[PDB]
RNA sequence: AACGAGACUCUGGCAUGCUAACUAGUUACGCGACCCCCGAGCGGUCGGCGUCCCCCAACUUCUUAGAGGGACAAGUGGCGU
RNA sequence: AGCGUGUGCCUACCCUACGCCGGCAGGCGCGGGUAACCCGUUGAACCCCAUUCGUGAUGGGGAUCGGGGAUUGCAAUUAUUCCCCAUGAACGAGGAAUUCCCAGUAAGUGCGGGUCAUAAGCUUGCGUUGAUUAAGUCCCUGCCCUUUGUACACACCGCCCG
């Protein structure tokens, strides 16, 4: 029996990875970004929002129970 | 973030600065998910915020209103204790508080001796439930001689 | 982690394992000389002769001693067998085993120094002395429990390469602290 | 050592075997040589003109 | 103009599928190219008309399953939707190409036939080996979602990636290479 | 030769063909009324929306339910003393 | 959506629109229906669209138990039923065994009728969303027909030896 301990909030070694890493996911959603970066699926959500009104991701889909984002328009 | 203090003391209980303000404060004794939305709501706090990110302040407003609903024109209706049986009152009873007020109320029973009082303390269910077949809680018994 | 110098097992010998599940063809199965990865004994290899319960064969939990029948190296597929293994080499098989979990034992404890941070250093702390104290002898049949004794009588041994302090001690007290009562014969 | 697959088409449907019906009985032709015909035994639903993949085409069977 | 149907987004005449004794039961282009993988269509009714069921329906079908789910169809379809554009991305290809190909690695071509712990080798007929390869991937997909943050539309995108190119990783290549290594020694 | 089986009775799926409805509707207009200009084009004859309202208009497609109709292994190809 | 029920003939009770008071259960006033006419275009649930939570026995689960308020009734304590704040158990897909099912079916989902002064976790009907697997066999448990053997007819759960 284990546990996860994933953050609720960012720290500057994980923000600064957070922009960093835009340009190497051909697939970009909450639950990948949750699992990789070690945080939570609602500061995933929150997260998304911000790069996507700095212009920095395009949202390929949008429903209720799934998000989608790419990389912009290159490679 | 400002790296500020994410668990912390309330009423002689401790809260994790990690959930939502809402779902916090319900590890209080006699706090649930209905009156700890109307304690905010009265206490003009924000409900989407961490509760590690409230200011000193804000926790000390939240405290005097938990403690005084009926100045902050909380309703009668809403409260866990209704016409105290021994003094008329209208209040909500919290942490160590509430323990003592079930132990008050077992032993009233239990000293007139009345038939709820009996049922509590030979250990039985004491609400209208069969005994037959549910609440089993011993060791299987043979047969044999 | 693994207790030995290759990443598998190698064809028709005896290794030890310990049962996770059983299913209609088979049992799954963890390899313990190695680092937990999967096998499975088929149910025609349990016995010679007719089964009355699978349940007093083998049990979820329980250690066991079995052959490796085959192994495809690429996709990581081992297949295990019961039938084959005589009483002798279930005895080997604990003597192996026993052997290995003591030097893993004094290992596992004396990487409890500088960083710890990873199992890069249980791997590095395996590499170099413990290895090349047995790599030479897989033949003969000797582990590096037989060049910890040397270590014990003689620290030459040691001496001979790259050493911590705890490698050196703590080698030395799981020797030392069951061979003191070298008692009259 | 090793032998390569197999290719046959379905001419006939014989009948069903196996304790509880489970198995078709049926006859093949190679579709590398019209002339060669044999026996096989199948677990799926079957029909006239399928194609079996056969993994050794020497081995044989009749009635299990 | 109306003889080519995108079914939303993604073309059919492009597919290909390569495994000769499959051809006649994976339906795919011409009259079995639609705009949805929905129909009311009465295939239950004689034994072999389940072959005339576009394959896309037919992992609709068999995803609607695990007791909680019965008879949810709309829902069932968005899953379906949404694993196709995440494998779009991934891969770069046709995600036609992509179930098709991992169809065609995941059925079984010898399987053992049961008989008194004693069992026989026996081949796998066509229509068998599309039913098997169905159900191994749908049972891969739901069993790695149920207690992960990832979604059911995550997991049967990388369930149908891996599978394409016989990977190991996937449930339906391990269980394909158990089912035919016992079989092959009950010869 | 007799009973059981089957036939028989109720029920489901088809009829723009029949009979005929203010305790069921549709279409249309003498028209009348509210709202919008989005419409060739205006705030209109003409367009859009209605369980908004009369007909001493026409009718039975949708609802009800009486009479009849229809399916027989009847047609075409194989297999069967 | 579809199937139904409605002022009880001794026997004394029915189904409800609309307006007003109350957080709620509920209360007062005033109309229609003995019914293709009134409740009623029977604004049903799952499902559908948007939001919040984040793998934690958790915002999953809701047993157990404290205090207060209505309604039926001649009478509610061993809590009739209903409403409100609080408390927050076992349980992470279940050992040897074992039941039902072949198409608008299984399973999911809600609504009428019966019993009823008060009241379904039962049962008998109705609609709605809607699959996977088979088109076979006599192996296991049984049934039908024929040939055959018998020391059985209380009929193999029989009869009988030291």
């Amino acid at each position: 029996r284990d546990k996860l301990n994933n953050l609720v909030l960012f720290d500057k070694a994980t923000y600064d990875k957070l922009c960093k890493e835009v340009p190497n996911y051909k697939l970009i959603t909450p639950a990948v970004v949750s699992e990789r970066l070690k945080i939570r699926g609602s500061l995933a959500r929150a997260a998304l929002q911000e790069l996507l009104s700095k212009g920095l991701i395009k949202l390929v889909s949008k429903h209720r129970a799934q998000v989608i984002y790419t990389r912009n328009t290159k490679g | 973030p400002e790296k500020f203090q994410h668990i912390l003391r309330v009423l002689n209980t401790n809260i994790d600065g990690r959930r939502k303000i809402a779902f916090a404060i319900t590890a209080i004794k006699g706090v649930g998910r209905r009156y700890a939305h109307v304690v905010l709501r009265k206490a003009d706090i924000d409900l989407t915020k961490r509760a590690g990110e409230l200011t000193e302040d804000e926790v000390e407003r939240v405290i005097t209103i938990m403690q005084n609903p009926r100045q902050y024109k909380i309703p009668d209706w809403f409260l866990n204790r209704q016409k105290d049986v021994k003094d008329g009152k209208y209040s909500q009873v919290l942490a160590n508080g509430l323990d003592n007020k079930l132990r008050e109320d077992l032993e009233r029973l239990k000293k007139i001796r009345a038939h709820r009082g009996l049922r509590h303390f030979w250990g039985l269910r004491v609400r209208g439930q069969h005994t037959k077949t549910t609440g089993r809680r011993g060791r299987t018994v043979g047969v044999s001689k | 982690c693994r207790f030995y110098q290759h990443k598998f097992p190698e064809v028709e010998d005896v290794v030890m394992v310990n049962v996770r599940s059983i299913a209609e063809m088979g049992a799954y199965v963890s390899l313990l000389e190695y680092n937990n990865i999967e096998g499975m004994i088929l149910l025609s290899e349990l016995s010679r002769r007719r089964i009355r319960s699978i349940n007093k064969l083998i049990r979820i939990g329980r250690n066991e001693c079995v052959v490796v029948i085959r192994v495809d190296k690429e996709k990581g597929y081992i297949d295990l067998s019961k039938r084959r293994v005589s009483p002798e080499e279930a005895i080997k098989c604990e003597d192996k085993f026993t052997k290995s979990k003591t030097v893993y034992s004094i290992l596992r404890h004396v990487a409890e120094v500088l960083e710890y941070t990873k199992d890069e250093q249980l791997e590095s702390l395996f590499q170099r002395t413990a290895w090349v104290f047995d790599d030479k002898y897989k033949r003969p049949g000797y582990g590096a429990y037989d060049a910890f004794k040397h270590a014990v009588s003689d620290p030459s041994i040691l001496d001979s390469l790259d050493l911590n302090e705890d490698e050196r001690e703590v080698l030395i007290n799981n020797i030392n602290r069951r061979l003191t009562p070298q008692a009259v014969k | 050592r090793v032998q390569p697959i197999k290719l046959a088409r379905v001419t006939k449907v014989l009948g069903r075997t196996g304790s509880q019906g489970q198995c078709t009985q049926v006859r093949v032709e190679f579709m590398d040589d019209t002339s060669r015909s044999i026996i096989r035994n199948v677990k799926g639903p079957v029909r006239e003109g399928d194609v079996l993949t056969l993994l050794e085409s020497e081995r044989e069977a009749r009635r299990l | 103009t109306p003889d080519i149907k995108l079914f939303g987004k993604w073309s059919t005449d492009d597919v290909q599928i390569n495994d000769i004794s499959l051809q006649d039961y994976i339906a795919v282009k011409e009259k079995y190219a639609k705009y949805l993988p929905h129909s009311a269509g009465r295939y239950a009714a004689k034994r072999f008309r389940k072959a005339q069921c576009p394959i896309v329906e037919r992992l609709t079908n068999s995803m609607m399953m695990h007791g909680r789910n019965n008879g949810k169809k709309l829902m069932t379809v968005r899953i379906v939707k949404h694993a196709f554009e995440i494998i779009h991305l991934l891969t770069g290809e046709n995600p036609l190409q992509v179930l098709v190909n991992a169809i065609i690695n995941s059925g079984p071509r010898e399987d053992s036939t049961r008989i008194g712990v004693r069992r026989q080798a026996v081949d796998v007929s066509p229509l068998r080996r599309v039913n098997q390869a169905i159900w191994l991937l749908c049972t891969g997909a739901r069993e790695a979602a149920f207690r992960n943050i990832k979604t059911i539309a995550e997991c049967l995108a990388d369930e149908l990636i891996n599978a394409a190119k016989g990977s190991s990783n996937s449930y339906a290549i391990k269980k394909k290479d158990e089912l035919e290594r016992v079989a092959k020694s009950n010869r």
